[PDB]
């Protein structure tokens, strides 16, 4: 409803609402969640924890 | 890193330690395969490598993947002369490109706005082989901690030298963790929903870990502008 609340509940970025993500993600089927988009996007860990 | 812990391999993927003269003088963070964000006092001219993929400084891994930088860019306001630790932030450029995998992967940067609010959350964590005690050796295993956000007035009681409003301060109350020596030009970034996004630059502090004192910090969110644009593919 509005970016000043929550987010907009965009897991990323908020636009007023109009939800998006940082480079090597795209926005997910629920418009507001954000999936990888490449093999090795920026700021997530890969290796086994 | 004083009162830290030993990274996992892969636990900070964007990390990158320097060497020059001395190995291990201060750190950086990967921006993208060609470019790595450091604090403007750790380069200047001066021949630096860079080596991504470390954990162990001392053993061979091989997720190791060494560098030499070609291009050092301070950002145009950083003067030595004027204030070693104002406007501290640089770019190295890479003569080869990084092979992105598990072990080299690059630290989000978020516009302006988002970075400040990020910051705001208060909470985010800094890594690096700097000094592992308060005039003790740096670290053999890659150090990392969580530090909470100190506010603006608080962080100007600590101290007779000038915090300026693009820094921040970070730490504990009573001392006893903190970034050191050795750890500047490295992260400080914030996690958001699982993504890690760069929120500060490693950048100075009185001694280390000492009760009154903080670790004092680059706001990237003043620079977002000027590292996308110099960094551009
Ligand atoms: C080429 C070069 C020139 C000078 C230095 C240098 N000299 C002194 N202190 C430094 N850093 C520092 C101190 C305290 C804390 C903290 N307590 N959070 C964090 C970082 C530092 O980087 C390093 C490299
Ligand atoms: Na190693």
């Amino acid at each position: 409803v509005t970016c000043n609340i929550k987010n907009g509940r965009c897991e990323q970025f908020c636009k007023n609402v109009v939800c998006s993500c940082t480079e090597g993600y795209r926005l997910a089927e629920n418009q507001k969640s954000c999936e990888p988009a490449v093999p090795f996007p920026c700021g997530r860990v890969s290796v086994s924890q | 890193v004083v009162g830290g812990e030993d990274a996992k391999p892969g636990q900070f993927p964007w990390q990158v330690v320097l060497n020059g003269k001395v190995d291990a003088f201060c750190g950086g963070s990967i921006v993208n395969e060609k470019w790595i964000v450091t604090a403007a006092h750790c380069v200047e001219g001066v021949k630096i490598t860079v080596v991504a993929g470390e954990h162990n400084i001392e053993e061979t891994e091989h997720t190791e993947q060494k560098r030499n930088v070609i291009r050092i860019i301070p950002h145009h306001n950083y003067n030595a002369a004027i204030n070693k630790y104002n406007h501290d932030i640089a770019l190295l450029e890479l003569d080869e490109p990084l092979v992105l995998n598990s072990y080299v992967t690059p630290i989000c940067i978020a516009d302006k706005e988002y970075t400040n609010i990020f910051l705001k959350f208060g909470s985010g964590y800094v890594s690096g082989w700097g000094r592992v005690f308060h005039k003790g050796r740096s670290a053999l295993v890659l150090q990392y901690l969580r530090v909470p956000l100190v506010d603006r007035a608080t962080c100007l009681r600590s101290t007779k030298f000038t915090i300026y409003n693009n820094m921040f301060c970070a730490g504990f109350h009573e001392g006893g963790r903190d970034s050191c020596q050795g750890d500047s030009g490295g992260p400080h970034v914030t996690e958001v929903e699982g993504t890690s996004f760069l929120t500060g630059i490693i950048s100075w502090g009185e001694e280390c870990a000492m009760k009154g004192k903080y670790g004092i910090y680059t706001k990237v969110s003043r620079y977002v502008n000027w590292i996308k644009e110099k960094t551009k593919l």
